[PDB]
């Protein structure tokens, strides 16, 4: 990945 | 758009895709259809 830490696993993410 | 319904694709501000699994419950930056 070499990226920072994702967006931790929401079932329904709304963004 | 051809997607396997277990993938829940979300896109970050920063211009980033990113991934939330539904069946492993995983977060990927990556994306296997990009490339």
């Amino acid at each position: 990945e070499l990226e920072s830490p994702p967006p931790p696993y929401s079932r329904y993410p709304m963004d | 758009g051809p997607l396997p319904p277990g993938w829940e694709v979300r896109s970050t501000v920063s211009g980033r895709i990113y991934f939330v699994d539904h069946n492993n419950r995983t977060t990927q930056f990556t994306d296997p259809r990009l490339h």
